Formats: structure tokens, sequence, C-alpha cells
RNA sequence: GGACCUGGCGGUGCUUCAUAUCCCUCUAGAGGAGCCUGUUCUGUAAUCGAUAAACCCCGAUCAACCUCACCACCUCUUGCUCAGCCUAUAUACCGCCAUCUUCAGCAAACCCUGAUGAAGGCUACAAAGUAAGCGCAAGUACCCACGUAAAGACGUUAGGUCAAGGUGUAGCCCAUGAGGUGGCAAGAAAUGGGCUACAUUUUCUACCCCAGAAACGAUAGCCCUUAUGAAACUUAAGGGUCGAAGGUGGAUUUAG
């Protein structure tokens, strides 16, 4: 669709946390869980207000059910109002 | 159970055609490689172990090999040896011995009338499938090495290259850094090292005087210590260049011992560029073109940290 | 049905405090005042130790909410260790798995 | 709010809508109970009877 | 994210500049300063509606003209 | 509190104890035995404890060429199957 | 009481089309696909268990909904909501030169009904200040003013502003706060000659 | 010793699925996830909440319908997606599954405020992996 | 609306008519749960709040009013409360939202309360007339519209198509042999709405044109003229009095379908577009429109019923499973006796596998058009299909499939004939019987199989009939040149066992396969 | 009573090993002083269970007020949820695990030998064992193949937990159920573990180690302020007063 993207990923978390293993009284048998969590990201560059809603539903009509999703655009304006030669 | 084979590889046979039509190419073309292309794209498995994966191959080697039947509707087994049970593998070692037994009589007759490795017991039974144990197995080969020995024809050379397979590459020599020209660059090389969470990138520059700049900044001004400039000259002593390259450096992450080591990792992988072969060769050997691997374990639980117990008294 | 009194008592300490926040906001905000001087905090202390109990957040214990324990608890999830634990190794709560490090 | 969860499912089992297994069980030993001879008390009688 | 939860059509203006719910205040003293710190709290609090925040500012209001026993003993005059 | 109500075989392998410490040192008298017996033979879908009537779970669904109402039995037929349990 | 129906497996021919076949996100049902893949860890003796009550096949989404040919012709068929990115707006320098002022927005999914996002308010304004007509003092004093919100390097100002919930109005507030910095900027005040 | 909700076997006459036969030191390597959603990833809010709608919507689906789930459901989780489908005996009448599909398709639906479809995939029996 | 998988999709037409009222039935029951405890559902987690999500009320909260209370009570044994509270507590009924919801709740005691309030309450009685004669067309009362239509002609105000339009249609109802009475009230019409000033509607068209069609066999003329009337106002005619033009136009067409042409051609100005809905039965016109093009065979009204069946405006589908029972069958039968073998694979994929499974002469006409094509193969699963479709054309549609493979001989490539004869013979001994027996004797003698000819022969032996003769001289055949006169000698002696009348020349064969051979 | 089989045991024999290991060895610590946190006991009206390997900053990643299962006093009996119980039984259990286990065995079905007895089934130049499944091994994550993690079968201690949660056995249910204020947590005496030190390789000012000066460490207790709380009697932080005793610890050991 012309979109222009690359692809780029960022090093990964894992969150690691420790539980009592035993209920009563056993200390030095502990039980680890992990928590992985990955990284991937895209620049998303040069499209209008219009086309950025085509890609993002067809991005969010697929999304799947493991995955998140973080949408952050870099809008345009030319200038403020009273900014050119104001007083108030 | 035969039949079952059949159904599956006409399964996997039409399943290879909905594949090219569905991915829209020929039945004619669409091939295996392509087939894991395309099933390991469509169903993204999330585990670690490849046996669990969503598998569509060859189905032979799906199903396990349905054994043969030794016996027609007489019952009379079709194998000579079959009344010893492990029918295959005392015929092979009978056929063997009469190798050898015909090759001693070729011996004796030529009296009168004038890399690559064994297979292991696994592959064996992989092989003639049929199980075995080790000492049969191991009669076996030193059965094989008294073949080896005598002055065997080349269809027993053959014979005995049956149960011959390939070695991998003793392979393991250094490799040279190309010397690279960057605009009037010359006496120019680099490489990378890293040892105990630090990267270092260091140049070679054959056209210097005997110092080290790290970040543009000098290293004596770098290394206030005795023990790292030690590490530092190491290399250079052993090429006996310790004049001939004022050289920049980079490194990243560590402390003192640890930047250390791997900007001399990186000097020595660089300075292959400039030296003979038998230079970094001698270096490998003395141990300077490898990596240490020696980074701090995790704590393990229960434990003050590592390796060390709690004081667990006994009463 | 329900059959317990501290799990219950937890509940009704939860929603008084819902009630009872902008109150002692205000008397709370009354109080931390290097200016609006020294009788004006006096009437506030008088007033808020005053208030009915079961009505602060100091009550709160984040217990279980399959079994009440109050102690051995995540705060990510809202429940106990064990019963955590139960449902990890059954394998339902995603991301979650045994580490192997 | 908990006790929504419990009425609900009380109500799915006497409407018998819900098959709620640990409460048959329940009101199994508890018929049993009081089978034997040994059943609760009325309002009234107790320890001073 | 902001689809239907949108705080009742507020400008910014209306968050920033309160300065128009603070009428019956003096002007330079202790207790003005105190309500410049709750108004600018209530400033750069994004958790509270702007009708909520003035229904706190009439609180404090009715709360300091309430009680002009000690706000009289307090030798400054709260308007 | 309330979430712990379980699975059938949950509840007899709590009550019933036959992986225990008692099978294996003999450690009762055998006369003292309580055998296990089936709970989930004799409701069918759509058994209400008031005689509710189902025109998909209780009784089929066209009646000769027609649907049957949502409807519910009386007190008596109530007492009536309650006495065939 | 018992009937017995055979898949559509053997119904659908080989020529039917994936969009008619497969058109969106399935949790999969294994009557309809002809594809025999196998999943699972085999037993030693045995074979990976079949499609047939695959729960490892139910949670592992497939990505046949995704036919490419499918994916081509809904792109061909979401020709018509497109624009085109201006063709002396390639250049990122251009595209400063005309456009020198970037607003960030933040956006975000959760799983469940529940909408709402805590930390999708934020609107980083962010100024490359060399497009602007400052003037000496005027840029002194912005900088005296604005203090670290501005990068000294790259000279790029960076302002946020999360202290109402509305992304529109926090943008409005940046650009207001730019309004009165750029307000302030060129007012010499009083005390500035007592410097 | 460890005992989880794994398999202990006796002998070679207990017929055991594929889910029950995998220890949970095996679930990044040889198994899979029965829900999954985004609430355990980080960053991200409601959690508890998806954990107690998944432990309260699998007990309620199992104990009102009789047998009628060879194994445990999947839940997976898509925004305004609540997808069901499990693995039913081959016993009763499609009439009475579909009854009780729009029962719990109206039920859940309007109980955790939520788009739902479910999905069924029927087995004849118990579905076995394992003799064990 | 159902699922894919194999064990829970209907196989016929009740299947999936229980499948949908089991789906809806629980719904029922569901909505029933949720409004008896209504305290249930209120604690909201979503935030954009689709609004489907809470449930209704049937309370008042208002008592002392009287006009909120009487709408509270009514609108939002209640009627009978509505009622009676207005009745006490001076609490004046509307013109609307009060007769024809008292006529829809309860309907001669509605009429006595309605005139009770328009003798006890000063309303506009032109649209409480209006509703009043709508209810009588219900009620059953005609006068009382006539008396509507003088009140809303006396009432200050113009009268609606509704009193007048339910006094046209209930007047035309009992129309005995009435050819002139519609066109003078249509004509009294057309100057009451020339002294009223406004366009005449759609409903008093479809009434009078639904009215006067059933009035004569051949009176689809000024029904098919109503529609017209309703053309020329600048909206199009609804497809009901065009569906009442074509019904009326096949009842009286049976020399000539010209005429259902023409009710046809009404038809598709009247829904022979995008669907503009207004019709109360637009799905009739159209399936109507299929049964005339398939029962004359008319291959552009098919066309035209089948291009707007789903693709357009699938409005022309179904409204009741009759009318696609009806469309599917009628176009199916048009498209196999017709048409060529590719559209009756088409037909075959997309008309009995697209809805359920064939009807009894749907199963026939299949088997007579795979008849023509020499498709007997795939008769067994289509035998399936209509035994578990019908529980009493499963023996007529067997035979009558089986009898081309009970008549053709052995071929080699003939097969799946006599699979399908053994199919249909466990099938149709087993299900729940003279004919069925001496078929499956014949068709299996036909098949060329020697067990099943003895099996088929030992079957048949004790069904209380022997075999034909043709099939006698055929097992005489087979047993004399078998080296063995036993099925000679029991078919000889079993039809003179059977009182059957093959005797000397059967018995004559005994004995030559007995001695002479 | 005579003979015999299996297991245990021997301060029982021969041979070979133990790689943090049994010693001789190597390093750093405990026991000697101060404090903190647990155990038994005393007082009080004052909690519950573990207490040898395999228990002691235990269940607790949290007892000032809920956390209170401990009691005194004032009360309630659809008492509150179609009841409920934290009442006695881990010697009715499910469930979770500790040690053996830092292993290599366990083992359904046959066949054979002991005259067809309990029982046993081992010699590769091979005298009867074969064998489905579990486990080890094979495999997975961390930096690979190393290593670590993880798994670790069946049985052992009626091992621990009916106060994670449910549950059988027995008891209360106009109470052993339930609502409110108060105190129970301070030491006669020992006692496991942890921190701090007991100096000159040391202490302090800056510098992250080219300097200089001085040839140690702080609890408790005392006054004041700050943090949260309705409340500082102990909780957390900061300023000041003096700062006890320790001048490197023995039988005995701990970890690598
Ligand atoms: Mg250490
Ligand atoms: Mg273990
Ligand atoms: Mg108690
Ligand atoms: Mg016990
Ligand atoms: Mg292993
Ligand atoms: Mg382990
Ligand atoms: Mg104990």
């Amino acid at each position: 669709l012309g979109i222009s993207i690359k692809v780029h990923e960022p090093p990964r978390k894992i969150e690691r946390f420790t539980l009592l293993q035993s209920v009563h009284i056993y200390k030095k048998h502990r039980v680890q869980y992990e928590m992985r969590t990955l990284y991937r990201c895209l620049e998303l560059e040069h499209l209008t207000g219009s086309t950025a809603d085509v890609y993002l539903e067809y991005i969010q009509r697929n999304l799947p059910e493991g995955v998140a999703m973080e949408v952050t655009k870099t809008q345009l304006e030319q200038l403020p109002e009273h900014i050119k030669e104001p007083i108030w | 159970t035969e039949d079952f084979i059949k159904k599956q590889i006409e399964e996997f046979n039409i399943g290879k055609r909905h594949l090219a039509n569905m991915m829209g190419e020929d039945p004619e073309t669409f091939t295996q490689e392509d087939i894991d292309r395309a099933i390991a794209y469509l169903f993204p498995s999330g585990l670690f172990e490849k046996r669990a994966r969503p598998v569509m191959k060859h189905p032979e080697q799906i199903f396990p090999r349905q054994r043969a039947i030794q016996w027609g509707e007489d019952g009379r087994p079709f194998h000579y040896l079959f009344y010893t049970g492990k029918q295959s593998y005392y015929s092979l070692m009978h056929d063997v011995y009469g190798m050898l037994l015909n090759l001693e009589k070729h011996q004796s007759h030529l009296q009168a009338k004038s890399g690559s490795r064994w297979l292991i017991k696994e592959e064996l039974e992989e092989m003639l499938v049929e199980k075995l144990s080790d000492l049969d197995y191991m009669q076996f080969i030193r059965l094989l090495e008294k073949l080896l020995t005598s002055q065997c024809g080349a269809a027993e050379e053959e014979f005995v290259q049956r149960f011959r397979r390939s070695v991998t590459l003793e392979s393991k020599k250094q490799l040279i850094e190309p010397v690279q020209y960057d605009e009037q660059g010359m006496a120019f090389s680099k490489s990378e090292g890293k040892r105990k969470t630090a990267k270092a990138e260091a140049i070679v520059y054959k056209h210097g005087s005997g110092r080290i700049k790290v970040n543009g900044i000098d290293y004596q001004l770098y290394f206030p210590i005795t023990q790292d400039r030690e590490q530092l000259m190491f290399p250079f002593h052993f090429v006996d260049r310790l004049g001939k390259h004022d050289v920049t450096c980079t490194v990243s992450g560590g402390g003192r011992s640890a930047q250390a080591g791997a900007i001399r990792l990186a000097m020595a992988k660089a300075l292959c560029s400039f030296v003979t072969e038998d230079e970094v060769e001698w270096m490998r050997q003395a141990g300077l073109l490898t990596t240490d691997p020696r980074v701090r374990e995790r704590k393990k639980p229960g434990q003050e940290g590592a390796r060390r117990k709690f004081t667990w008294k006994k009463r | 049905h329900y059959v317990d009194w501290r799990m219950w008592r937890d509940v009704k300490r939860r929603k008084m405090a819902y009630e009872y926040a902008d109150e002692r906001l205000r008397i709370n905000s009354l109080r931390k005042n290097t200016i609006l001087p020294k009788i004006l905090q006096d009437v506030a202390d008088e007033e808020i130790a005053a208030l009915p109990r079961d009505s602060c957040p100091v009550r709160i214990r984040n217990r279980c909410v399959m079994t009440s324990r109050p102690r051995g608890v995540k705060r990510r999830w809202r429940l106990s260790r064990i019963v955590f634990r139960h449902l990890a190794d059954h394998g339902q709560l995603s991301g979650i798995q045994r580490a192997t490090w | 709010n908990h006790h929504t969860y419990a009425e609900l499912m009380q109500t799915l089992r006497f409407l018998g809508l819900y098959r709620d297994e640990h409460q048959d069980f329940m009101d199994e030993q508890k018929r049993l109970k009081k089978l034997r001879g040994k059943e609760k008390p009325k309002k009234g009688e107790g320890k001073r009877a | 994210n902001e689809a239907g939860f949108d705080d009742d059509g507020s400008e910014f203006h209306e968050h920033i500049f309160l300065e128009k719910h603070l009428e019956s205040f003096p002007k330079q003293g202790p207790i003005r300063h105190f309500m410049e710190l709750v108004t600018c709290g209530l400033s750069k609090n994004p958790y509270l509606s702007v009708k909520q925040k003035v229904e706190h500012i009439e609180w404090f209001r009715n709360y300091f003209n309430e009680k002009k026993d000690i706000l009289k003993e307090s030798n400054i005059q709260f308007n | 509190s309330f979430f712990t109500k379980l699975t059938a075989d949950e509840l007899w392998k709590g009550a019933l104890a036959e992986t225990g410490a008692g099978a294996k040192k003999g450690r009762g008298k055998r006369t003292k035995k309580k055998k296990r017996k089936d709970l989930n033979r004799g409701q069918i879908i759509g058994e209400g404890r008031y005689g509710f009537l189902w025109p998909g779970l209780n009784v089929p669904l066209m009646k000769n060429g027609a649907v049957q109402t949502i409807a519910q039995r009386s007190k008596e037929e109530q007492e009536k199957v309650e006495a065939d349990m | 009481r018992r009937k017995a129906l055979p898949p559509r497996t053997e119904k659908m021919a080989v020529d039917q089309d994936w969009p008619s076949v497969y058109p969106v996100a399935a949790p999969f049902k294994p009557s309809a696909v002809p594809l025999p893949v196998r999943m699972g860890y085999p037993v030693k003796k045995g074979v990976p268990m079949a499609k047939e009550g695959n729960l490892e096949l139910l949670k592992i989404p497939n990505f046949l909904h995704l036919t490419p040919v499918a994916i081509k012709k809904h792109c061909e068929a979401l020709k018509d909501f497109c624009t085109e990115w201006p063709a002396a707006l390639d250049s990122d320098e251009k595209c400063e030169k005309h456009f020198p002022i970037e607003i960030d927005s933040t956006d975000y999914v959760s799983s469940g009904p529940s909408v709402r996002n805590p930390r999708a308010r934020v609107v980083v304004l962010r100024v490359k200040l060399s497009s602007l007509n400052l003037d000496d003092h005027a840029k002194k004093k912005l900088i005296k003013l604005v203090g670290e919100r501005y990068c000294k390097t790259t000279d790029v100002l960076t302002i946020k502003t999360d202290r109402c919930p509305l992304r529109r109005q926090n943008y409005d507030y940046a650009v207001y706060l730019l309004t009165v910095l750029y307000h302030e900027s060129w007012n010499t005040e009083e005390w500035e000659k007592s410097k | 010793k460890n005992r989880a909700a794994r398999v202990r076997v006796s002998k070679g006459d207990k017929p055991v699925t594929y889910e029950e036969a995998h220890a949970p030191h095996y679930i990044a390597h040889r198994k899979g996830w029965l829900s999954l959603h985004t609430g355990n990833l980080d960053g991200e809010d409601h959690a508890a909440e998806r954990t107690v709608e998944d432990v309260f919507l699998r007990k309620f689906m199992w104990g009102t319908f009789p047998g009628c789930l060879a194994d445990q459901l999947v839940l997976k989780r898509r925004g305004n997606q609540l997808e069901i489908c499990a693995v039913v005996l081959r016993q009763l009448s499609p009439h009475k599954y579909y009854f009780l599909v729009g029962y719990s398709e109206t039920l859940l639906s309007y109980f955790y405020k939520c788009p739902v479809r479910l999905h069924l995939q029927t087995v004849p029996s118990k579905v076995v992996y394992k003799y064990l | 609306v159902f699922q894919d998988d194999p064990y829970l999709m209907p196989a016929s037409s009740l299947e999936s008519r229980s499948f949908l009222l089991a789906k809806k039935s629980g719904e029922n029951v569901a909505k029933f749960i949720i409004n008896s405890y209504p305290k249930y559902f209120q604690k909201d987690i979503a935030e954009p709040h689709i609004p489907c999500l809470m449930p209704e009320y049937f309370e008042p909260q208002i008592k002392d009013i009287s006009e909120a209370a009487l709408k509270e009570r009514i609108e939002l044994e209640p009627s009978t409360d509505y009622h009676f509270q207005q009745t006490g507590q001076s609490e004046a009924l509307e013109e609307e939202n009060d007769e024809t919801s008292r006529r829809k709740a309860g309907t001669w005691r509605a009429k006595n309360n309605a005139e009770r309030i328009f003798s006890l309450m000063p309303e506009k009685n032109e649209h409480s007339y209006c509703t009043m004669i709508r209810g009588m067309v219900k009620h059953r009362a005609y006068e009382q519209a006539l008396n509507l239509y003088t009140e809303l002609l006396n009432n200050r105000l113009h009268a609606d198509v509704y009193t007048f339009n339910a006094l046209i249609e209930a007047t035309v109802c009992a129309i005995n042999e009435k050819f002139e009475e519609k066109w003078s009230k249509i004509l009294e019409l057309l100057r009451h709405m020339v002294a009223q000033k406004v366009k005449p509607n759609l409903q008093t068209f479809n009434t009078i044109l639904k009215c006067l069609r059933r009035f004569h066999v051949f009176a689809r003329s000024p029904a098919l003229q109503v529609l017209r009337e309703m053309k020329a106002i600048g909206i199009e005619p609804s497809l009901a009095t065009y569906h009442h033009i074509i019904r009326l136009f096949d009842q009286p067409g049976d020399p000539l379908k010209r005429s259902s042409f023409i009710i046809y051609d009404i038809m598709n100005e009247l829904m022979g577009k995008r669907f503009s809905p207004k019709d109360p039965d637009d799905d009739k016109f159209f399936q109507s429109a299929m049964s005339i093009c398939s029962s004359l065979r008319d291959l552009e009204l098919a066309y035209q019923v089948h291009g707007l069946l789903k693709t357009g405006d699938n409005w022309k589908f179904i409204g009741p499973d009759q009318h696609r029972n009806f469309y599917y069958s009628k176009f199916f039968d048009l498209i196999c006796l017709m048409e060529q073998i590719d559209v009756t694979l088409k037909w075959y994929e997309d008309l009995i596998p697209s809805a359920y499974f064939p009807h009894s002469q749907t199963m026939i006409h299949l088997l007579q058009a795979l008849d023509v094509a020499n498709r007997l193969e795939v008769i067994p699963k289509i035998w399936k299909d209509s035994k578990e479709y019908g529980h009493t054309f499963r023996s007529d549609l067997r035979e009558e499939i089986l009898m081309l493979m009970a008549r053709d001989k052995h071929p080699p490539e003939l097969q799946v004939a006599f699979a399908d004869c053994a199919a249909d013979i466990k099938s149709a001994y087993e299900s729940q019987p003279a004919t069925s027996l001496n078929c499956i004797a014949i068709l299996f003698l036909r098949a060329g199989r020697t067990q099943e000819a003895w099996k088929m022969l030992g079957l048949f032996r004790k069904h209380n009939k022997i075999p034909r003769s043709e099939l006698l001289n055929e097992l005489m055949d087979s047993a004399k040149v078998s080296n063995s006169p036993s099925q000679a000698i029991e078919v000889v002696e079993l039809a003179s066992a059977f009182s059957l009348p093959i005797c000397e020349g059967l018995t004559q064969r005994v004995m030559s396969d007995f001695a002479i051979n």
C-alpha cells in the first residue's frame, strides 16, 4: 500500500517473581514464575488522516488475541493564531 | 495399518495441491522447503520445542516403519536365520564373516598364485531396524577392524564404506581481517571483542608511535592501574610491535579489568591483518583469540548466593 | 451465601472507606499546613478523631478474592499465592510460565 | 459484588438450570446426618435440654 | 480512548484558569495563599471533572466562612 | 469463600479417601468401608426442581409441525416426579 | 437420537477460493480445512496427534484467513479512501521548512470491553527553534524562561502537558503555552535592566 | 516429591488426554495456555477482573453442561471478543446443543456486556492421548 | 447462523427449524430470567454502553398523576389497570396510543371503552374513528366503519386512509360476485380524496386489491389497476397488491400465462429494483413469479427472481420457511428438467445444498433429470437426505430412483448402481412392503452379484410375494446355467406356492433345469 | 522344636572410589560483646500448628487500630445471608510439598528354574530370560555442545499443613454462631539465625582511587524535627548529649 515502514526489535524484559512452594513450612524451596515480554515496533511515515485510518483499520480489524498495540501519531500544524505579532 | 499409510500419503499429496492452490502456485512446482515456509508462516505456534510444531512432511518420517511380515500364508519364514530372532543383524554378521573368509582365502591364494568414521549403535538400529545391545555392537565393530586391516579388494572397500560416515570439519583456523581503505586509510583494520558484559571495538594503525588512544583520550589517562597496562601490552609484546601502533579504540560497559580484557580481545582479533598467519596461530594457541566465557551466574533460591548454602545446622 | 466475617468486614471497610474520602481529604487539607494557624488544625484533629470507625483506608487489608488470606498475596492479580499457583500450574493465566530461567 | 454471584448460582441451582454438585453432595451428607438420628436442634432446644 | 468519556466538552481554559471561582476570598495574605494552593492543586488534577472541582471550592468557601470565630481570632480578616 | 465448589470426582476423592494412608498397612478393620455410588445418572438436561417445561430440553420441539410454548408444570406434577425419584 | 454426518472436507472441491472458505480470524473448526497437519509432542513409538480434538491447534491461531491474494483483493478494494503524500514533502528537511512543528498523540488497546487508558492523554509538543522570528534578547529570554524544556543540542523545545484528560485540550494548552511564551519573549520587563 | 495437576500413572488403564499428560514445567516447551489475553503484559490495566472472569466462566460453563465438555475451555480474548471453542461429547441431540449455545450466548453476552459467539468441535468420546 | 462442525449441521429443513427455535427459545427464557431478576445485570464494567444490555421495565413510578399513570400503566390486566385508573382518576384517553393499543390488548371490550370515551370525553373523533374502524375490521364491525367514515367527514377534518381502507377491505371481504362495486368504491374514494386534497395511500391500494382479487377468480384487473393507482402517485406499487395480482392471474390464467406475465410485470415495476420496502408481502410476488416461470418454463422471470434473490437486494428471499422452500424447489425442478447437466449440478450445489434437502417430488424430479443425463451414482446420498427429510416417501423415492438400475443390465462400470441398490435395499427394508421387496429383488438380479442376487431372492421369497415372470425366467436361467437346478425349483415351487400364474411354464423350466440341465 | 526364603542389621570380610568431599590439606565465618528477629518458661483474663537430620526474620512479600482465630464486659437470637462454626480428629482426605533423591531403578504380560515351597532368573569366545509403560538418559530457557536452571519414577517417615480453601467422622446451632470498647506483644532465665564491630590493608575531607590529616565502632537510653495514619506507646528518616562492652572467641563446626 506504499507506507514505507522499517522493522526493529527493542530488547526484552523478563519479569521474574517468586512464591512459596509449600503451604505450612518449607522455606528453602521456592517456585519461580517467569514473565517474558517481547518488543516489535514499526515506524509508519508520510501519510494523511484518511490513509492512516485505512492502515490502522487494516491492523485493528486483524489484531490477534495475544499481542498489544500502542498508536502514536506525529501530526502537523502550521502556526498558532495570536503568535504572529501579538499583544495578548 | 498399511492402509493408513496409503491414506496419509494421499492426504499429504492433496494437501500439497491445496497449499499450491491457496498459495497460487502450480502443484507441479510447490516443493517441500516451500511447504515448510508456507505452513510455518500459516500456523505460528509459540513453543520452544521443535517437535511440538505444526508438522506436515513426507509421512514416512511422521509414521514409524511397520515391519515386513516374514511369512506368507503357509507360515514359513522367508529369511534363513529368522529363528534366532535377530535375523538382520546376524545375517549381516554372517555375510561379513563370509567377506573376511574369502578375503583370507584371497590372501593365502595371493601367496599361492603369485576423515571418515564409524557409525554408532543407534545409527545401526536406524539402518537395519532391529534392536541391539552394546557388546554385540562392539564385537561387530571389532570384526570390521579385522576386515579393514587385510589386503581387501575395492568391492570390500565399498562394502565397509557402507558403514562409514563423514566427519565434520576440524577447521578452526583464525580469520584474517581485510585491510580496508576509508579516505586514504592506510595501515588500518578493525575487529570487535567481548568479555564480562563489555563491548569493545579496537582499531589497529601500523603507522603510529607506541601508545594507545581510547575514545580520543590517552590510555594512560584512561588506565591508572598497571595490571590493565600489562593486559594491553600482552599481544603487542607478543608480536614485537610495541612502537608501531598509535591506535584509537572504543569500549562500552563494565569495570577496569572488564574493559581491559575486552579491548585486549579486540586488538588481538584486529592485529591478524598486519602479521604473518603463523603469528596469530601462535597467539591463538597462546590463548589470545577467544572469548573468556566466565560470566557470573545467577543466584539460586534457598541459598546465600549462587553457590553458598545457608548455615544449615545439623542439631 | 457468604459464610465469613473477616472477609466480609474487609469489604465493609472498603465500602465505608469509599464513602468517607473527600471529607477526610478536606480535614487533612486543614491539617498539613504551616500556614493557617494551630487552632484550626486542632479542631480539625478533633473532627477527624471524632469520625466513626471503619472509615479510614488505614484499615485496608489486601486479602484474596478466592480464599481470603491476609498474607502471601499478589496485588497484581488480587489473590493468594496458593490459588494463583493452582491456576498457573494448570496453565490458564497467559504469559505466566514456570521459570526455567 | 460477590454476593450477587452467590445468589445468582443459588437461584440457578434452585431453578435446576445449574447442576451444583457441591450442594448436592452437601445435602446428601446432611440427609444422612438427619437420617442417622443426630440432626440440628430446634430454635429453643440445645444445651438447656 | 477518548470516545464517549469526554469531561463534558470543557475547554482547556476551564481547567487552567480557575480565577472565575474565587470571588468571596481576600487578596494578599495567608488564606488567599492557601486558596491559591488548593486552586493550583485542582489545576493539575486530571482525575476530577471541573464540576467536582468547583464543588470542593464551594465546600472550602462554606467551611472557611462557617467557623468565623477562630478566623476572626486569627488577627487577620478573611473575606 | 464461595468459589471453592468443585467437580464431582474431586468431591468423591475428598470424601472417599481411597488413595490415602489407610489402605497400605491395613490401618482399619475392613468391616468399616464406604462405597462410591453415582450421582449423575438420572437428571436430564433441563430438569428444574420446579416443574419446568422446555421445547428444547424436556419435550421435543415440533408438535406434529408446530412449536410448543414456554410453560411450567403445576405443583402436584412436581410431587409426582419427586415420588418417582 | 443418533445421527451421522460427514464433513465438508470431501464436499469442497479443489478450486474453491479461501476468502469464501476462511474469511476472517477463526477459532479453527477442523471441518472446513482440507490440510492434514499434525501438532503435538508425540509418543516414542507413535504419532503426533491430528487436527481432530487438537486443542493445541485451538490455542494457536492459524493465518489461513489472511490469504495473500485475498489480502490483495481487500487492498485493491481499499484504494478509494486514500490520498497522496505530496511529492514536494518527501525529503524531510523540506517538510520541516514547510512544517516545523510536530504534535504527538497516544492511543492503546486493551483486552476486554473497557476502553479507558490513563497514559493516553499526553500530547508532547516538539518545536525546532530555528524556524521562528526570535530576536536576540527574545531568544535569550525564552531559554531563561523554559529552562530545561528545550534540548540545547539539536534545538528542539519539548513541552509536555497532562493537566487535563483530553488530547485536543492539552494540545490547545501547549499551543497556548507557546503563544504566551512568544508573547513574553519580546517584552523586556522592568527588572531585566537589573540583570 | 512434586505433584502438580499432572497425571500419576498407576497402571496402563487410565485414558488421559494431551493436556493432563503434561506437567507445568513443560508450558513454554510442550503445551499451550488455555486462555490468552494481554492483561499479563506490561503495561496493561484490568488484570484481576480478567482472571475472575475466566475462572467464573470456566466453572459456569462446566457446571451448566453436565458432562458435555471433553476438555476444559479455550477462551481466546480480543477486546470485544470472548470466543468459545470447546470439545463436546457426541452423546446428545444437536437441537439441545443449539438451545444451550444460544443460552450461553445470551447469558454471557448480557452478564459481561460483550459480544460472544460460541463455537464447538464435537468429539465422539473422551479424547485420549495416553493410557497413562 | 448455525455451526459448521460436522455433527451439528442440519440435514433437513425440520432440523434447521428446531435448531433456530431452540436458539430463540433459549433466548426467550434467557430474557425471562433477566426480567425476573433485574437487579443482577446492572453492575457495568464496559465503558461505551451498547444499549441492549439493560433489561426492560413494566412498573409504574407515578400513581397520583392521571395521564402519566395511564400512559405508564398501558404503553410502558395492565390495559385494564390503565382503563380503570382512567375511569376513576378522571384521566382522559387520547386519540393516540390508547385505541389501537387497547384494541391489540383487548376485541369488543376495547370498542366498548372507546365508545364510552367518545360519548364521555370530547376528543377529535376523526383519528379515533380511523383507529376504531381499523379495530372494527378485526372486531368484525362494518356499520361502525360507515359511521366512522361519516364522523371523519363531518368531524371538521379530512379522513385518513385507515378508516376508508378498513371499510373497503372488510366490505369487499364477503363480496358476492361484485364486479362493479369495487370500481364504485374506488371512484367514490377518488372523489373523497379530491375533496380531501391529498394522495391516495398504498394501504388502501393493497387492501382493496387483495379484497377485489379474492372476490372473483379473474378479478386481478381491478387489483392491478389499484397497484397502478399507487404507481401513479410518485411512489411505486407495493409487492402485496402485485402478489394478489399474480395469485388471481395464476388461478384464472390456466390456458394463457400472459396475464400472469402482466401481473409479473406489475411486480417487476413494483419490486424489480433495489428493494425500497413498503410491502406487507415483498416475498410472495417474487416466489409466485418464480413458480409461474418454473411451471411454464420461462427462463426470463426465473433469472429475474434469481438475480433479485440475494445479490442486489436480499428482501426477495424468504419471509416464511415455505417461501425459501417453494422458490428453491420450483427453480431447481425447472433447472433440472429444462436445462442441461451443468445447471443441474449447479442446482445440486446451490439450491439443495444451499438450502436443506429436497422434497419428495423434488427428489423424483432430481432422479428423472439424472436419468436423462445418466447419473445414478449419488442417488443414495440424496436418498438418505430424503429419508432424513421424509418419513413416508423414502419407499417411493428409493424404488423410483433404483428402477433405472433395476432395468439396466450389468455393465462392468455399473457397480455404483448396484451399491445404490444395496444401500436403498437396507434403508428401505430397515426403516419401517411388497413393491419395494420385488424391486430390490429385480435390482440385485440386474446387479451382477451372485451373493446379492441370492440374498435378494432369499429375502423376497418370504415377503408374501414371489418375483415377476421375467425375474423368474432369469433366475431359472442362472440356476440351470449354474449346473444346479435349486433356484429354478424354488422359483417354480414358489410361483405355484404363492398362487402366482407362472406355474406350467415355470415348472417346465424347473424340469428342464433338473433333467435337461 | 528342626531346616529354609526375603529384607534389615553387623564396633562384618575383600577390592575400588568419594572432588566440597572422609580425612591431611586452602579460603571466609559462627560460638566471645551490643542489637534485631523466632523457641521453652514466668506474670497477666490472655492466641493457633511445626520444634532431629527433613524447625526456627517459621505459615508472614507485614500482630500500633481491621490484621485479633486470646479473653473480660454490654448484647442479638432466621439470630443474618434457603443457615453457619477458626469445635476435637493431616490417625478420614483432596490439594501443596520436605528428606532419602547431589539417584537408577520401578515395572503390566509371558516363559523358565527350584522334584510345581516361600522364592530366583547373573557369565558377549555368553549356561533363560524376553519384555509394553514411568523415570534417568534423550530433550527445553539462560551466553552454544560446557555449565546453570528445570524435571526427578515407585515407595520411606500414620512426615507437615482439617487456622491456603473444600471435605468424611463426632459436637454447638435462644451456641462453640454473630455485633461493639479494653487490654494480650514485657521479661525471672536460657535459646537458633542475621547485622555491627573488636583496628593501622585502619577512620575522615574532597577526588572515584599519584593528595592530605588522624598513629576503631555504635545499639539502647535522652531532648527536638520530618514522613503516613482518626491515634507514635516499635514502625521510617534527619540534628545534638553521653555513648556502655567488644582489644578477633575454646571444646564444636558451617559454606565453597
Ligand atoms: Mg556472597
Ligand atoms: Mg524436587
Ligand atoms: Mg469463632
Ligand atoms: Mg493431624
Ligand atoms: Mg531427563
Ligand atoms: Mg529437580
Ligand atoms: Mg504435625
